[PDB]
């Protein structure tokens, strides 16, 4: 170390002070007051506006959130869409309960959670597929071709559902990426395409109705960022 | 010929680069000026409009007596490694995203105080640049500078 | 048992757990295969590391260089489309084509997987009178510059000496910034993930013809499984309709392999490779 | 309690998977696959990403916001403002990065602290001082009479700054309201109505520049919420 | 800290010690050159061992 004799500047070590993310190093002087004595009041007396819990940001990523509710009818035949494709994530943190909370973070890394509901009276058959081609970004060229057929998806990772027998359906699809996360401030490199086809018609004319789910777990949070880009 | 950093010239034959990496600002100035400035590190984004600082890990640094000041900024980027380049200033991030990791910026928070009848207006801000201390370097397989000897005249 | 009404036979399940036996016995035979075969094949890690000629460069000039991709390799090559023209009736014929390439034993593995990670081997096999071969493997891309030289001065250099070992025999390493990097094309430019190599192999005295085969490192390794490919018939290389100046057959294809015989076909007259969007 | 004797429904108890806020109560079958044996790679192979910390909604609301970063010169005399006053929490929780966070919840009971710096170089004289209101849309009957004069407000809870001696300045404003806690979706009952006046004029033509900071502490966030109001 | 009077990062104290990071906390990621590259550079006295044309 290059050595240094001061004795005219103090190692003014103290005032500095990092509050949680912002550090402030001073010189002169630092100065706080308020009301002294504080003391708070018991939880009886308030906490009529709370539950008797605490939500993280890791939790509002293990939520539950509605991504589709439709239905699809008779006339559409095995290897055909009965659902919008989705990918993963950008389908899914687009929404606002997600979006909130993720901004001010860099990436995320975590697996994410495809929940997918079918309503079914007894009187009706039929089975449906739901698979997931990974990074459809980065092998374009083999997207479409691994997703235009049964049998080309359910090889991939997919999870079926007999439509009189299952009435929840979910599917764990954990993050995988050649890097370490995904970049939310950029949105780059989704890692798998949700894609619903039809394993078997209809055999009514009633439609199924279904609802999909989407939520993650195994959430590692990035760095903290402002995450603007120029245009 | 626009010539290289050291560190530009020691990681110039190879390919990848990690770690983090040392600003140092000298403020060369005397303790009658005055001033505030807010060092924070943006790290995957620009600093555009509509950018907060208040998000980002920040020092905001009184510069009374205080003269110097100097951080290690962290590598933080989706990449394990990030790509050794001809470097260019006045690129933002969201362009170059291959070889840099983030923005830093140096913003004021104030203007500068100083009488003018003893002291100047101006104070010269110096910037230099370290490599921290896990700053690794791999993929021997590039050159961006060919270095030549002089004849003596 | 056999049957009910939960899922008899998920995906999950099936990776782990056969179900009852029709005989509703133990339905195994013990594995033999060290007993007849001689060897034992249980990983695809290993089948890779057969080397099989994969590209051949004929249509340049006498050059003593050739550079092209490395990642290219991975992938299995187009397959195209061939246009003949009968020279006398002027009706047209449609065959399929590997212009001046085929899969190897790699190919048929990588094309199943979405990442890769580890080095790629290259041998290559020149004419006669050729005297060395050099390998070099460069960035293909200055960063931020809109030009990458020609030459350099810290990469990596390797001589063979054909007239005393006849095939060039080099190893490509990992070089990427990523954990597993891409090896397929793709329109992502913002930043990259797959590693970007050229591989510069020249010869002394300069020559036209160079046969590449392609091979894994032994550290290959392929991470996320995505599906079997599009695929030809194997048959369909013999296969031939017979026309005026010649044979037009079904799987056309060129002497890429620098020990194979040269299949009796007319040139074709216009070459389209089968894009992911002419698949119906 | 009513008794009931079922013996052709199965009290399905299962079928019931609460995901932090959302529970799923479901008849027939529940269905969930992916890839089997899952494992994660060791954090030296990705967390390149990430800090070694982690960051809650609570923090995020003790972080500094930038509120002013403005100036004021020797025109303004005492009893004057020298800067904008500062509604609580209102013109706190309006910038974007708490209001992002503060969303999804009901509300918000926490003490928040204003903090000011104040460039100086030692040539310069001056005092400042930096006050509160409490509950200002309650009672604004007396807002500007407590407000348009010192020794009006610094009998109120206040903090002073002597321009030449203090360089940061910080009030600690608890919490205090006729209620639990701040609404949030309504933005209703603001617990303090910062300003500022000038304690003593500037002695020198420069100008004195300062940055307002504010943050909150004893952070106790409510009910998730979705927080919107008809128009 | 990361600022005073003194100067902060001399040469001298550049070879042997980093300032204190913008987090306050450690800056540092463990050394991953041979997971990824495969090999470790880490001395330039190695590296000149590499043999590539000089004149004709």
């Amino acid at each position: 170390m290059a050595e240094q004799i001061n004795e005219n500047y103090e190692n003014k070590q103290q005032l500095v002070e990092q509050t949680e993310i912002t550090t402030f190093e001073n010189d002169l002087i630092v100065l706080e007051d308020g009301p002294q004595m504080e003391e708070s009041l018991p939880f009886a007396f308030h906490g009529q506006h709370t539950d008797n819990r605490q939500h993280t940001v890791v939790n509002f990523l293990q939520r539950p959130q509605v991504i589709f509710d439709s239905s699809w009818a008779s006339d559409v035949p095995r290897n055909k869409q009965f659902m919008d494709s989705i990918m993963i994530p950008d389908d899914i943190i687009s929404f606002p309960m997600f979006a909130e909370k993720l901004k001010g973070f860099s990436s995320l890394r975590a697996t994410a959670v495809i929940t997918v509901q079918f309503q079914t009276q007894p009187f009706q058959a039929g089975r449906v597929m739901l698979g997931s081609f990974p990074l459809p970004t980065l092998n374009p060229t083999r997207v479409k071709f691994a997703t235009n057929h049964v049998s080309r998806l359910m090889l991939l990772n997919h999870v079926q559902c007999d439509i009189a027998k299952e009435t929840e359906v979910s599917l764990r699809i954990p993050f995988v990426s050649p890097y370490n996360s995904y970049d939310l401030v950029s949105k780059r490199f989704p890692w798998a395409k949700v894609v619903g086809l039809v394993y078997s018609p209809l055999t009514t004319t009633i439609p199924v109705d279904f609802i999909v789910y989407g939520h993650f777990e195994d959430v590692e949070l990035g760095c903290p960022t402002s995450g603007m880009l120029a245009q | 010929i626009w010539q290289p950093s050291h560190l530009a010239y020691i990681t110039s034959m190879f390919k990848y680069w990690t770690g983090s990496l040392v600003y140092t600002f000298k403020f060369v100035k005397t303790d009658y000026h005055s001033g505030r400035v807010e060092v924070s590190f943006h790290p995957f984004s620009d600093y555009t409009t509509g950018t907060y600082s208040d998000y980002t890990y920040r020092i905001i640094v009184d510069l009374r007596e205080k003269s110097e000041f100097s951080v290690t900024i962290p590598f933080i980027s989706p990449v394990p490694y990030k790509r050794i380049s001809r470097p260019d200033w006045d690129k933002p991030y969201s362009k170059y995203a291959h070889a840099s990791t983030g923005t830093l910026v140096l913003k004021a928070l104030t203007s500068l105080k100083a009488t003018n009848t003893v002291v100047s207006n101006s104070v010269e801000i110096l910037i230099e640049v370290n490599a921290g201390d896990d700053f690794n370097v791999i993929a021997p397989i590039e050159n961006i500078f060919f270095p030549f000897s002089l004849s003596p005249g | 048992s056999n049957s009910g009404t939960e899922q008899q036979n998920p995906r999950g399940s099936s990776l782990l757990t056969d179900p009852e036996s029709i005989t509703k016995s133990d339905p195994y035979n013990p594995n033999i295969s060290l007993l007849i075969s001689g060897e034992v094949f249980t990983n695809f890690r290993n089948l890779i590391k057969r080397v099989n000629f994969r590209k051949a460069t004929t249509l340049n000039g006498k050059r003593i260089s050739d550079t092209f991709d490395i990642n290219s390799l991975i992938e299995a090559p187009r397959l195209d489309i061939a246009q003949y023209v009968d020279t006398e009736t002027k009706e047209a014929k449609y065959g399929f084509s590997y212009f001046w390439s085929a899969p190897t034993t790699l190919n048929i593995v990588a094309e199943m997987y979405a990442l890769y990670r580890g080095g790629v081997r290259v041998k290559v096999v020149t004419e006669k009178g050729v005297d060395f071969v050099r390998a070099t493997v460069s960035p293909q891309q200055t960063y931020g510059s809109d030009v990458a030289p020609t030459t350099h001065i810290s990469t990596p250099l390797a001589i063979e000496q054909i007239p005393i070992k006849g095939v060039a025999e080099f190893q490509i390493p990992y070089y990427a910034p990523c954990l597993s990097s891409s090896f397929r094309a793709n329109s992502e430019t913002f930043y990259y993930s797959s590693g970007r190599n050229n591989l510069d192999i020249a010869t002394s005295p300069p020559s036209i013809n160079r046969y590449y085969a392609v091979g894994a490192g032994d550290d290959m390794d392929f991470s996320i499984f995505i599906g079997t490919p599009p695929c030809i018939h194997a048959s369909q290389t013999a296969q031939f309709t017979k026309i005026k100046q010649g044979k037009v057959y079904d799987l056309r294809y060129d002497q890429y392999d620098p020990f194979r015989e040269v299949q009796d076909g007319t040139a074709f007259l216009n070459a389209r490779s089968i894009e992911d969007s002419d698949l119906l």
